[PDB]
């Protein structure tokens, strides 16, 4: 369940902020100025989400010393 | 601006060196208007201040069009 609600929002989430973008005549272009605004977008809606409810770890790991 | 032009010696006719008349000086000048009527287009709203497009571009001030 998890897996298929991770996949629904975040879907949803970009393309209402693309509709947005288009709709002001100020469409998205791949002029890599503007792709990396994409890091706030997914980190809004899915993910912060996510980590408030529990679902999502965080920390680090002391014997694999990877974070999570 | 304001203008102002003045004969030199060599347009004086003869007659007025005689006469001894100095003519032609020429000036311009613009007059600034007062108000006396001023008309007012109020209007109420009721239930939503008008919206708006959300056409974010800067307005073209001209067609391209144009034969």
């Amino acid at each position: 369940r998890f897996s298929h609600w991770v996949k629904f929002r975040m879907e949803e989430s970009v393309f209402a902020y693309m509709k947005r973008r288009s709709d002001m005549g100020l469409s998205m272009k791949m002029s890599d100025e503007d792709l990396p605004v994409l890091k706030s977008v997914l980190m809004n809606n899915p993910i912060n989400i996510g980590i408030r409810n529990g679902g999502i770890l965080t920390g680090y790991d002391t014997e694999n010393k990877v974070s999570y | 601006d304001p203008t102002i032009i003045i004969p030199k010696r060599a347009n004086i006719p003869t007659n007025d060196l005689a006469a001894r008349i100095l003519r032609d000086v020429k000036v311009e000048l613009v007059y600034n208007n007062s108000l006396h009527y001023v008309k007012i287009r109020a209007s109420v709203v009721l239930d939503r201040p008008a919206g708006q497009s959300t056409n974010a571009q800067t307005p073209m001030s001209s067609s391209a069009v144009g034969v």
